[PDB]
RNA sequence: UCUAGUGGGCCAUUUUUGGUAAGCAGAACUGGCGAUGCGGGAUGAACCGAACGUGAGGUUAAGGUGCCGGAAUGUACGCUCAUCAGAGAAAAGGUGUUAGUUCAUCUAGACAGCAGGACGGUGGCCAUGGAAGUCGGAAUCCGCUAAGGAGUGUGUAA
RNA sequence: GGAAGUCGGCAAAAU
RNA sequence: CCCACUGUCCCUAUCUACUAUCUA
RNA sequence: AAAGUUACCACAGGGAUCUUGUGGCAGCCAAGCGCGACGUUGCUUCGGCUCUUCCUAUCAUACCGAAGCAGAAUUCGGUAAGCGUUGGACCCACUAAUAGGGAACGUGAGCUGGGACCGUCGUGAGACGGUUAGUCUACUGAUGAAGUGUCGUCGCAAUGGUAAUUCAACUUAGUACGAGAGGAACCGUUGAUUCAGAUCAUUGGUAUUUGCGGCUGCCUGACAAGGCAAUGCCGCGGAGCUAUCAUCUGCCGGAUAACGGCUGAACGCCUCUAAGCCAGAAUCCGUGCCAGAAAGCGACGAU
């Protein structure tokens, strides 16, 4: 058999991989965030200069497959309090936006499209009516609270995912005074937050997800794990069109490979690209967090400059990264 | 089976003697002059245990052996144990 | 060789925490943290 | 225990011990 | 007079016979079980009490009284700290503790500690690159003192 | 790769 | 013994039918 | 004339039926209580594959102590079972190493290999028969009714499990050290083995995509047209699965043992120890990772 740190062997009781560990607070770094949430879309081959001291490829290129994740911005509908008791820590309170987005109010219910739409109807009402509730409860979470995570959903309309119900979860703010928090996610309601601006495309990240489920074995598959150490190589966003075009390649693409990806669609909003495999297969949700212990060797802390990404058709032997230099090349067709 | 399952020294063989087991040279110390000289066992006198076995010639606790003392034949007991101790250490009964 | 829990390797992971990390890692934070 | 041996004895123990004691 | 059932064993004590690596083996001895439940020994054929109709009350045996558990977290005096406490392997080892027993010094100053001496024949006598007390082998004398060895060890090529 | 398997070219493919 | 051969093996992987399973 | 004897005895019958590392013997002493310790003199059927764990009485890995231990390579001795301890035929080579054991019939309901009685004929001797006689539970995962009004979302974490291993290359170096011969190490760095968890961009494999093409044969009088043939045969073949035949990733804190010390009595000195306090092993306990109490719980939304 395998390591018997990881059974009992069973299926893991959650379709999004929740965060089991937060990196530590510290007051003396101002107030950001830690996690997000993004969808996994497949992966491609690109060729990176290997700028690594004391190898053997010193100065040379290498081929590396890469993951691309879809992280579509993602909305900050509330907040919760934690407070640390001597069982542990324990949700004092939570405080939740006026308006709510349909993708979030969707993961309320089983059946939307059935439902009377009558989820935060009354929140929303004494929302508008009295603020002092929503005060009262917000400085109880400053005064009283000393860990504050973020209540923040995805927007899968976004992607091409028949789904429409938002992964819903909690984000820990880390860094500042408690007010410091409390203060960052009052003026961060209703708004939306960007992985640029969490995470940029030169730090050592964990990627955490359900791995795809292989049936029955002489139960084997869908289990909840923790990808340590996984690079980001870049943060391409989805409005420019130079996203998958690198300072040594040009040629004016986009991420999504010719002829789209497998099983999952072509990626418009900003990506993500990771080293090595992650967990999870096509179209699932993915999880990723900071590095709860600082650890940044060469691997992890030298500087990464793309040069070619490949874009062609992974459906099938595919030989030609665009249709454009695809016609150049093959003779003109008779449509 | 039907052998001898003590040291001794060389129808009516009709056990089993090992060649092993058997032994030809004793240690014998003399009394008055406390001195261990190794003389070849000459044969066996008696042994107290049974008469067989002084027929067989079995070398155990209290039996007397006659040893050549030219270089120092004369009888001596055995004080020792020799299927326990390994050598055939006897005194000399002078 | 040492494993992981070698208590030398430790107190030079300490050592080069503040060494090679930390700082170049804590304004990273603040720059995407003020975008 | 808690050394590492069962101080408790066996029944059948104690009563050759008590035969050991008495030869 | 006559008429049923019984003709085994087990366990233990004492004496004794040999013993034997060490077990044990052989008698005798009266017990206990065997025909017999009960209280206690955490549990039990053999251990401590006790021997039996059905009940009420009182009092005990053996064993117990922190809680499980009925009954003093009683009284008085001591011992013990175990980084494997406590409820034959045995000859010993321990700068572990407590009492004693004996013998020694001690205001002629107890030990301990500081300040010193720790000498002269003599480097006694040999030994060998050499060893002057302390490479080594034999002697083991001496004058002076308050006391200093033919030297307690370090040391020195010596 | 080619019997390194097993006590072993057992069964297959080769012919 | 030599040569050839091969999932016997390194080290297993894939496919097919039947079985296996549930229902009346 | 026979009689005794037989432990030289033989053939039938009857009864009985804890363990490990120190040699012995004989003397000389011999603290002591005739013994007499330590010392001293002599002389010389079993047997092995897999497997699971476990023990340390430790082969390697980690750290210390000692030794004429310059360095390197060793030898011996401690703590130490975390982690390993191969591939082939007394070898063999690799390897960091190829340690010793338990599961009392190790794991034969994981696994395999290397007759008795009676009779008859019988001198000192052996064979030629008739009867015969065997005897629910645990674990792996999977649902699951339910207190908590009801349903749902986001979480808390009691507790249980745990995981990483080893090597050689760069630099420090041809420096420390050494007559020379030779020749370190720490920090830092790159790769590789063993294991673990994933993944399918690329590459290989796979063909019921019966997807396309080619071939053979068959059937429609012919041409063509098609359709066929238990998947007839061959080439390619997506998608999927899959491969140390492909690719990624594998963490941090203290507390200690051996041991080295600090202050410091006991004991006017001294002393790492008694009260105290540091340094210190791949060890221990946490963190991280997995599971989430299906009779542990919180916040929130709606009613």
């Amino acid at each position: 058999h395998g390591s018997l740190g990881f059974l009992p062997r069973k299926r893991a009781s959650r379709q999004r991989g929740k965060v089991k560990a937060f990196p530590k607070d510290d007051a003396s770094k101002p107030v950001h965030l830690t996690a997000f949430l993004g969808y996994k879309a497949g992966m491609t081959h690109i060729v990176r200069d290997l700028d690594r001291p004391g190898s053997k490829m010193h100065k040379r290129e290498i081929l590396e497959a890469v993951t691309v994740i879809e992280t579509p911005p993602m909305v900050v509908v509330g907040v919760v309090g934690y407070v640390e008791t001597p069982r542990g820590l324990r949700s004092l309170t939570t405080v939740w936006a006026e308006h709510l987005s349909e993708e979030v109010k969707r993961r309320f219910y089983k059946n939307w499209f059935k439902s009377k739409k009558k989820a935060f109807t009354k929140y929303a009402k004494k929302y508008a009516e009295s603020t002092q509730s929503i005060n009262r409860e917000l400085e109880r979470i400053k005064k009283y609270c000393s860990v504050v995570r973020v209540l923040a959903h995805t927007q899968i309309r976004k992607t091409p995912l028949a789904q429409k119900k938002a992964h819903l979860m909690e984000i820990q703010v880390n860094g500042g005074s408690v007010a410091d928090k409390v203060e960052w996610a009052r003026e961060h309601f209703e708004k939306t937050v960007d992985i640029k601006s969490t995470f940029e495309q030169n730090e050592m990240i964990d990627v955490i997800g359900v791995t795809r489920g292989k049936g029955n074995e002489g139960n084997a598959g869908y289990m909840h794990r923790t990808q340590l150490n996984s690079k980001i190589y870049r943060i391409g966003a989805g409005d420019d069109a130079k996203n998958a075009s690198t300072d040594f390649d040009a040629t004016e693409k986009r991420i999504t490979p010719m002829g789209g990806f497998v099983r999952y669609g072509v990626v418009e909003n900003d990506f993500v690209m990771l080293n090595g495999a992650t967990p999870g297969p096509v179209k699932r949700v993915l999880t990723l967090r900071k590095s709860l212990l600082t650890h940044t060797s060469r691997k992890a802390l030298e500087p990464v400059s793309l040069k070619w990404i490949d874009t062609a058709s992974k459906f099938g032997h595919g030989r030609f990264q665009t249709p454009a230099e695809a016609k150049q090349f093959l003779g003109t067709l008779k449509k | 089976k039907r052998m001898i399952t003590k040291a001794t020294f060389v129808k009516y063989e009709r056990f089993i003697r090992p060649m092993a087991l058997r032994q030809k040279k004793a240690n014998v110390t003399h009394k008055e002059l406390g001195v261990t000289m190794q003389l070849p066992i000459i044969g066996v006198k008696k042994n107290p245990q049974s008469p067989t076995y002084t027929q067989l010639g079995v070398l155990t606790k209290g039996t007397v052996i006659e040893v050549n003392v030219s270089e120092l034949g004369k009888y001596a007991q055995i004080t020792n144990n020799p299927e326990l101790d390994g050598c055939v250490n006897a005194l000399l009964l002078t | 060789t040492s494993g992981p829990r070698d208590n030398n390797r430790n107190k030079w992971a300490k050592k080069h925490l503040k060494k090679g990390k930390r700082a170049k890692n804590s304004n990273f934070s603040k720059f995407l943290k003020k975008k | 225990s808690l050394k590492k041996k069962s101080k408790r004895r066996t029944t059948r123990l104690r009563s050759r011990i008590e035969k050991k004691a008495a030869e």
